DNA sequence: GAGGGTATTCGCCGCCTACCTCTCCTAGC
DNA sequence: GCTAGTGGCGGCGAATACCCTC
RNA sequence: CGGAGAGGUA
């Protein structure tokens, strides 16, 4: 209805969620039980913290590092595949398990 | 029949199918709502949600491996049962069977424990908050003051 | 269902609300407190504000 | 109950505990005396039907209203026969 | 007339007591020391047990090793065993361990023997079992540099317990029994409302007792011969609807292990392994002894077994049926007669004490069981003729168990070190809650009550005030614990109504069979009782008058029931229970002061309390002091040897206080063994001194002492009467970091050279430098990428003082630093705190309050000679709270300070007939003692008040009523009526207002939900809970509540906009959606719920 | 000194059993670290002076200040909302005098 | 809760004996525990109301 | 066999608010 | 240093397990 | 500042 949240709320509706809804919310699938690497302290790919699913961990930076400036705004990297945006996005994006 | 009709009418009046009770996919909460911190020295203290998601993923992956590779009915059924139990523990830990406990023999927190109780989401964060521009100290008596 | 879930028995209330597909009209003190809106009482009433 | 538990049970609309039966039709009563039970029969003035309470334990006393309740005594529609707390649901 | 004559150099404190003490107070740290030296099997314990129970002397470790060994595999062709545990010297001394953050421990070795049954070869080795933490001489452990105290636990003893209940729905008396083992499986019997006896193994369905009886092999003839006299048994044999030993075994197997083949052999094996395994079921020695005593099975045989038996079960069932059939005696075949009755579960004869040694033994036992599993597994997958004891034993689980116990246990607790009394009472503490005890919330009102069996074993006064009320108690003065773990207490035997001097220790169950008189029973210079009838105590809290020839025992003192802290309250019997409890609790919160002074009026339980606590220095051997200094004392013993004692100066306690020791001997004085040679934190000449003597007035004054507030003079600040020293500890470390090599140096970028004035060349402040909030303590830079940032150590908000010491550990000097750190500099800053408004004072009688005001000396009420009063207490708090012992203490304190002389020109006055000689005269500032229950009377107090010495000029300022005529310091007019003045003992509590003031405008926020952090140390915000929201909604204040909930807590953009608006002249903007609602929506979606916001 | 002039401040003591557990006052700077409370509001707060502590909150916006100054001012709440009896009246030492 | 047939004839001005103090302490601690339980029980009722 | 009652029995829910100090955080190759 | 995994108690309602005729 | 435990204040 009101996307994230915007004033002029009218109602708050609840219901059962289908598999289609779950896959629509998802930005990607999680298929490795890896959280974080200890040698580099960076998220593991396809893990519970993968940056290609949940978004960058730094403002306007990619996992590979090809783009690290505000100019490369809104473009998905062609090497790492992480969309270049702000780091607060990790509080909003959800994955899913097939 | 009164109770059966209560539930059946609940599912009939609305435009909602009853097929939502069986799950073909599991959502994963955003990482910033289940952060993992590091203790003095550089050793991580993993959250409880991460452990449950990890167990679910392990069991699902090994079940998929067994299914693809081909195996007798018994092993596939056992893996399916263990996956069922893992997802049940993730959603509501301790409801059925022994709780999935971590180190120290203490039950892990589930997605259903973030909302319930005196320390749950509602009563601890939405009905009450911590605020700025606030202080505290001991009170003494001032007779000279006015009302 | 928000006021009921914030009072007691969160799991049962939530499952019943999900099954019945209940819609919550945010007309109440506790609900407006939860969503951060002016309560419909005192100085938050239309004739006063 | 006689304090905070009494207040809680009043506000929770529970059965009092020491429930005291209350009449439901005006008429005379044929009180019976026995061990571990009393038979209180309501004989209405109209006489359409007779109600009876036989499970009343002898531990509870008989309320005094207007003299103690006795056989062949007329009672009100909402009179409390025994001594105790009547449940809010019957009234 | 004096108090003590045993301690050599004790002050002469004269007592009002009229009773002689047959017995001296025991060592007050004996429980912990004895329990631990039993565990390690020290020679001292060996001798102590030999002079009594020499039949079976074995320590805890030896017992565990005997229990565990031998370890044999299934085939039985090989075995392993352990014996003779041994200890080496401690690796490092106690002070070294405390300084270097080590653990005080000693290596432990055991002898392992490996025997092969088919070859006859024996291979023996000495295997190292890991370092074993060792208790110090003061009853504490040093674990990772922190002193800890292991607390004794009150637990329900193993045994068999019978109880009775009256059912609600029907009128019946239903009986039950429970056989509670030590690490075993429960077993229950009961008779239900259908007059049928049954069984309930663990938490399964009920079964008739006949089923089990036949499963044991009995038949109808056997069961009927013995049982059957009870109608219930003969009725249960009819409706069982089953018969046959194999059938009963199969039924039991079905009930125990559903879904498995019900075979007779499997059922028998499972049952015999459940209740007769000797490894899965155990009663211990206490359990076996208690079961034998209750059922009267074995009276001569020793306690050599620890498992159940058929005779025990049949005796239990017979006992149950006889109890249910209203009988009062029985005689099981081959046993002595015993009465049948129910058991009170809270009786002190039924619940025992697990001391430190027993808890450590349990942990060692579980660790060794894990090691045994490992060794048994490893014994079947290894080649023969190549296995040696060292190749089979894995020590990791044992050391892990010891680490876990001493680090993360509920009974191993951070020691309390406000003052010596706090620690002494912490070591003598009994707690009912722990791993195997009660719950702080679920516990009911009947487990928290005072029981008649507590008399002389647990103090009824000293307990917490919060949710732990009644769950934590303190051991009594004369009590001790016997080998089985039951608390004892001494009694003085009397024969034919003549009190003898022969002390015997009795447990509660033993004591319940006799009647014991009070210590305050008149005597006629010998044991004979003066009066013909005596008031005595009986079984269940009952007192009766009995002829003097029927008395069995007698208390050793009228203070047998109180504890150490409660025995230091003068005029205790004049105070109500609540205020006495408060005073006993609050004596343990006093802070050490710069200078100490002992009370004018005490009780005598202060010299021994100070000596036994251990914070004073005592001369071990006689000699002559050779050299005395502020740092050490040297004693020249008679035999030519010397010993030097080092004084710990300006040390820091676990609670930030100061622990400074001062010598009290001269350079030529001669000392005696056991004499106090130096003072401690709260000690004055070897006596506890927790406060100061102050001249008090008991009037209300202008509303400044309104509602428990206090008024103080300014002399107490000018003369540093109530000043204290507090010490803080700050530390920082330099790690390797993934970025690399963060360093401590004085080169910090973008900092003025003035800000770096106090730092030395290394980069740390200089000793003796004054530090204020925000000041640099250790300059450090970390390479966040030059990019080196500043991550130096600062002084927290509201903290200041003088730097008095620095300790730096550098890896370059081969220091035992943790992994990944190079430097671990520590900084100590101390500050003297004077008394100020908001600080908490208190007397010994439960009177407390914060300092409302501090007045100039020029405007305090003063006596006719011009003496201001130091403190003013309000009149309206005394009579309502039923603590009138403070007024009596005030009167006696004035009498002691002023001095007196009874004018016995023509015989002593009748009120001084029983007053001890040496108490008919005193000099100014005389120290006296009034024991807790045998002290000064009211008539004696009146007499002393009526005869006191004049002041310097020769005038008596306080009349016979204890009241003086004061002047008004502000107007100079005399007050219309006389006021009550005197001296009482005031203590300064560790509740200073400097540690409680906190304010905030903005700071850290939590990450999951963007709300302010909570905590003074975190610079957190004050919580606005649900009830405050209810109050705001009741006021009708909508905008205030909205702003509090949105822009002050978690409106991420609203916060910054509000700050900008305020720092400019603009007005506050409107709020927005808080972040917690979004977090809730995300969690609900994660629960697979389709939540949407419609518009 | 001039910034805090006529800026109301809310004081609260837990537990907040009824409405008068929160009230607004006019701050005035004092020397020390303890808060000085009027003797006539102790009954409303249920506060004695044996060690109690209180929390302070600052209203920011114009509406919040108006509410704190009109609705919640201590001198405007003299009577008990439950029964109407006065709560800010003399007690103890004042009654004796 | 029932009264004992034996009274405490001493007052706190005179000082209770050791057997008249034991029972007094029993009663006092019982009252304190009851007060704690009552304060825990009243808040739940207030929240429900 | 088949309707009419059971008739306990077992599982789940609930159990005041606010603050302060201190210690520990997985085992195995 | 890296990888893997037999001390709470009341209230309420649904559910088995149990007859009771019938 | 994430969690667990222990102790204390009103
Ligand atoms: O009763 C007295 N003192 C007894 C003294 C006593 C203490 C410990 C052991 C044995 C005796 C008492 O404290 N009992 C006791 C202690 C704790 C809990 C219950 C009990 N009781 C009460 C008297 S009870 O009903 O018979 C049976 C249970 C007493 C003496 C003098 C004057 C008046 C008195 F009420
Ligand atoms: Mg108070
Ligand atoms: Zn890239």
């Amino acid at each position: 209805g009101a996307m994230l949240d915007v004033n002029f709320f009218d109602e708050l509706r609840i219901g059962l969620a289908t598999a289609e809804d779950i896959r629509q919310w998802s930005y990607g699938e999680v298929k490795k039980p890896e959280t974080i690497n200890y040698r580099t302290l960076k998220p593991e790919k396809d893990g519970l913290f993968c940056e290609k699913i949940f978004g960058p961990t730094r403002d306007w930076e990619c996992y590979c590092g090809k783009y690290k400036r505000v100019r490369f705004k809104g473009i998905i990297c062609e090497r790492c595949g992480v969309e270049v945006t702000r780091a607060k996005v990790r509080r909003e994006r959800m994955g899913h398990i097939e | 029949a009164l109770k059966r009709l209560k539930v059946v009418a609940a599912f009939q009046q609305s435009g909602n199918s009853p097929m939502g009770m069986v799950l073909d996919a599991v959502p994963v909460i955003p990482p910033e709502l289940r952060p993992m911190v590091q203790l003095d020295g550089g050793r991580f203290a993993t959250s409880d949600l991460n452990d449950l998601y990890r167990r679910v993923i392990n069991r699902n992956n090994r079940l998929k491996r067994l299914i693809d590779l081909g195996a007798p009915e018994i092993i596939v059924n056992n893996e399916k049962r263990m996956l069922q139990e893992s997802v049940d523990a993730l959603f509501d830990n301790g409801r059925r069977g022994r709780p999935v406990t971590g180190p120290g023999n203490r039950p892990l927190k589930s997605l259903s424990d973030l909302l319930k109780g005196k320390q749950g989401r509602f009563r601890q964060n939405l009905l009450g908050k911590r605020v700025d521009y606030s202080g505290r100290s001991v009170i003494v008596v001032g007779p000279q003051l006015k009302l | 269902w928000l006021s009921a879930a914030s009072f007691q028995e969160t799991t049962r209330v939530l499952t019943d609300a999900a099954i019945n597909c209940r819609s919550d009209k945010l007309n109440g003190l506790k609900e407006n407190v939860i969503i951060g809106k002016l309560i419909p009482a005192g100085t938050g009433i239309n004739r006063y504000r | 109950t006689g304090g905070l538990p009494r207040v809680q049970e009043l506000f929770e609309a529970r059965v009092p505990r020491g429930k005291a039966p209350i009449a439901d039709v005006t008429g005379r009563v044929r009180l019976e005396d026995g061990e571990r039970f009393y038979k209180i029969t309501i004989v209405p003035d109209d006489g359409g039907e007779e109600v009876v309470y036989d499970k009343i334990s002898k531990r509870q006393r008989l309320r005094v209203f207007k003299r103690v309740l006795s056989d062949g005594d007329h009672v009100e529609v909402g009179q409390q026969l025994m001594e105790g707390s009547a449940d809010p649901h019957e009234v | 007339s004096s108090s003590n004559n045993s301690v050599p150099g004790a002050p002469n404190r004269v007592s009002f007591a009229k009773l002689r003490e047959p017995l001296e107070v025991p060592g007050l740290l004996d429980v912990q020391t004895d329990s631990f030296e039993w565990l390690i099997g020290s020679p001292r314990w060996r001798e102590s047990a030999a002079e009594r129970g020499d039949v079976n002397p074995v320590g805890g470790l030896e017992e565990v090793l005997y229990e565990l060994s031998p370890i044999e595999d299934f085939s039985g062709s090989m075995s392993l065993s352990f014996s003779d545990p041994r200890f080496d010297d401690v690796k490092a001394p106690v002070d070294e361990c405390k300084d270097k953050d080590m653990t005080y421990a000693a290596p432990l070795f055991v002898t392992a023997e490996f025997i092969n049954n088919n070859t006859g070869e024996i291979k023996s080795q000495t295997v190292f079992m890991g370092d074993f933490p060792m208790m110090t001489e003061k009853g504490t452990f040093i674990i990772n540099g922190t002193e800890r105290v292991v607390v004794s636990q009150l637990v329900r003893s193993p045994g068999v317990y019978f109880d009775e209940t009256i059912d609600k729905s029907t009128d019946k008396t239903l009986h039950s029994v429970k056989v509670i083992p030590s690490r075993g499986a429960w077993l229950e019997f009961d008779v239900d409302k259908r007059d049928t006896v049954g069984v309930r193994i663990d938490r399964k369905r009920r079964q008739p007792v006949t089923v089990l009886l036949k499963a044991l092999g009995w038949t109808s003839e056997q069961i009927v011969e013995r049982f059957g006299f009870s109608e219930i048994m003969r009725s249960t044999l009819e409706k069982d609807n089953t018969v046959g030993t194999d059938e009963a075994l199969l039924d039991i197997y079905r009930k125990l292990r559903p879904g498995e083949p019900p075979t007779k052999e499997s059922a028998q094996t499972l049952l015999e392994n459940l209740f007769f395994k000797e490894k899965r079921y155990d009663l211990a020695r206490v359990g076996r002894y208690k079961v034998n005593k209750k059922l009267g099975l074995h009276v001569g045989e020793p306690i050599t077994s620890s498992t159940l038996t058929e005779e025990d079960v049949v005796a239990t069932i017979e006992y149950l049926v006889r109890l249910h059939e209203g009988q009062t005696t029985m005689t099981v075949p081959g046993g002595v007669e015993v009465p049948v009755e129910t058991d009170d579960i809270d009786h002190f004869g039924n619940r025992r004490l697990r001391t430190v040694g027993e808890l450590i033994q349990n942990q060692i036992r579980v660790g060794m069981s894990r090691m045994e599993r490992v060794v048994r597994e490893r014994m079947t997958t290894q080649d023969v003729e190549a296995i040696t004891p060292q190749t089979l034993i894995n020590i990791r689980p044992v050391v892990a168990a010891i680490k876990e116990f001493f680090g993360t246990s509920q009974l191993s607790q951070f020691m309390d070190q406000n003052n010596p009394l706090s620690g002494l009472t912490h070591k003598r503490r009994l707690s009912a809650l722990g791993p195997g005890g009660l719950s702080r919330e679920r516990a009911g009102l009947e487990v928290r009550d005072v029981h008649p069996s507590h008399y002389g074993r647990m103090c009824p006064i000293e307990t917490p005030e919060g949710p732990n009320i009644g769950l934590i108690g303190s051991l009594s003065v004369y009590a001790r614990v016997n080998p089985f773990g039951f608390i004892e207490t001494p009694y003085r035997k009397v024969v034919d109504g003549v009190v003898s001097d022969e002390i015997v220790y009795l447990t509660a169950d033993e004591e319940d069979r006799h009647v014991v008189a009070q210590a305050n029973s008149p005597i006629d210079a010998d044991g004979r009782f003066v009066e013909p009838r005596v008031l005595v105590r009986r079984k269940a809290g009952e007192v009766e008058y009995v002829p003097s020839s029927e008395v069995d025992y007698m208390d050793v003192s009228p203070r047998q029931m109180v504890s150490v802290a409660t025995a230091m309250i003068p005029f205790l019997e004049h105070d109500d229970a609540n205020r006495a409890l408060m005073g006993a609790n609050m004596q343990r919160q006093a802070v050490p002061l710069v200078r100490s002074e002992a009370p004018l009026v005490g009780t005598g339980m202060e010299l021994r309390a100070a000596i036994d606590a251990g914070d004073v220095v005592v001369a071990e051997e006689s000699g002559v002091i050779e050299e005395v200094s502020a740092d050490y004392i040297t004693v020249m013993h008679d035999n030519g040897t010397r010993r030097t004692y080092r004084m710990r100066k300006f040390a820091r306690s676990n609670h930030g206080t100061c622990a400074n020791q001062c010598p009290i001997v001269d350079a030529g004085d001669r000392v005696e063994a056991g004499q106090v040679i130096a003072d401690g934190p709260c000690t004055d000449d070897g006596e506890m001194a927790l406060g100061k003597n102050l001249l008090v007035a008991i009037m209300p004054w202008e509303g400044h002492n309104y509602e428990d507030a206090i008024i103080l003079s300014n002399r107490l600040v000018e003369e540093d009467v109530l000043t204290s020293i507090h010490i803080e500890e700050h530390e920082i470390d330099a790690r390797d970091t993934k970025l690399g090599a963060e360093e401590i140096t004085r080169d910090i970028p973008n900092i003025s050279d003035e800000v770096l004035a106090d730092l030395d060349e290394r980069g740390i402040v200089r000793i003796g430098a004054e530090v204020r909030d925000g000041d640099i303590l250790v300059g450090k830079v970390t390479p966040k990428g030059r990019e080196v940032r500043d991550t130096s150590l600062k002084v927290p908000h509201g903290e200041s003082g003088k730097v008095i010491g620095i300790r730096v550990f550098s890896r370059e000097d081969e220091d035992e630093l943790p992994a990944g750190v190079n430097e671990l500099v520590r900084v100590y800053v101390a500050q003297k705190r004077k008394i100020s408004d908001g600080d908490k004072l208190a007397g010994r009688h439960g009177n407390k309050g914060v300092i409302g005001k501090i007045l100039p000396v020029e405007d305090m009420p003063f006596l006719a000679d011009g003496t201001p009063v130091d403190i003013i207490l309000n009149t309206h708090g005394v009579p309502r709270r039923m603590n009138i012992g403070q007024i009596l203490e005030t009167h006696l304190g004035w009498c002691a300070h002023s001095g007196w002389k009874v004018d016995a020109a023509k015989g002593v006055p009748d009120w001084a007939a029983r007053l001890p000689d040496e108490l008919l005269e005193a000099q100014p500032n005389a120290i006296v003692s009034t024991p807790v229950f045998d002290g000064a009377q009211e008539a004696e107090l009146q007499g002393l008040l009526s005869c006191t010495l004049p002041n310097r000029d020769g005038d008596v300022l306080v009349d016979a009523d204890g009241k003086a005529m004061l002047f008004d310091g502000r107007s100079g007019e005399p007050f219309p009526y006389p006021v009550t003045v005197g001296y009482m003992y005031i203590m300064k509590l560790h509740h200073l207002v400097d540690d409680k003031i906190h304010a905030r405008s903005t700071g850290p926020y939590s990450m999951i939900t963007q709300q302010p952090l909570g905590g003074k140390a975190q610079f957190g915000g004050q919580r606005f809970g649900e009830m405050e929201c209810w109050a705001m909604q009741a006021y009708g204040a909508a905008y205030t509540l909205q702003e509090l909930l949105t822009i002050k807590s978690d409106d991420t953009v609203g916060r910054v906009k509000v700050y900008e608006a305020i720092v400019k002249g603009e007005n506050i903007p409107e709020p927005g959606i808080p972040e917690s609602f979004k977090v809730l929506l995300k969690e609900l979606q994660s629960l697979c719920l389709n939540v949407e916001v419609l518009s | 000194e001039e910034v805090i002039a006529e800026h109301p401040v809310l004081l609260n003591r837990a537990p907040t059993l009824h409405r008068l557990g929160i009230q607004a006052f006019e701050p005035m700077l004092v020397e020390g670290k303890a808060i000085q409370l009027h003797p006539l509001v102790c009954e409303a707060f249920n506060a004695d002076f044996d060690g109690d502590q209180m929390a302070v909150h600052l209203p920011l916006s114009a509406e919040a200040q108006a509410e704190a100054r009109i609705l919640m001012l201590s001198s405007n709440n003299i009577l008990s909302p439950a029964s109407g009896r006065p709560l800010a009246m003399p007690r103890l030492d004042m009654v004796t005098g | 809760g029932e009264f004992i047939p034996r009274p405490v004839k001493s007052s706190f001005r005179e000082g209770l004996t050791v057997l008249e103090y034991f029972i007094n302490t029993h009663g006092a601690r019982k009252g304190l525990a009851d007060t704690a339980l009552r304060t825990a029980d009243s808040g739940y009722l207030t929240r429900r109301l």
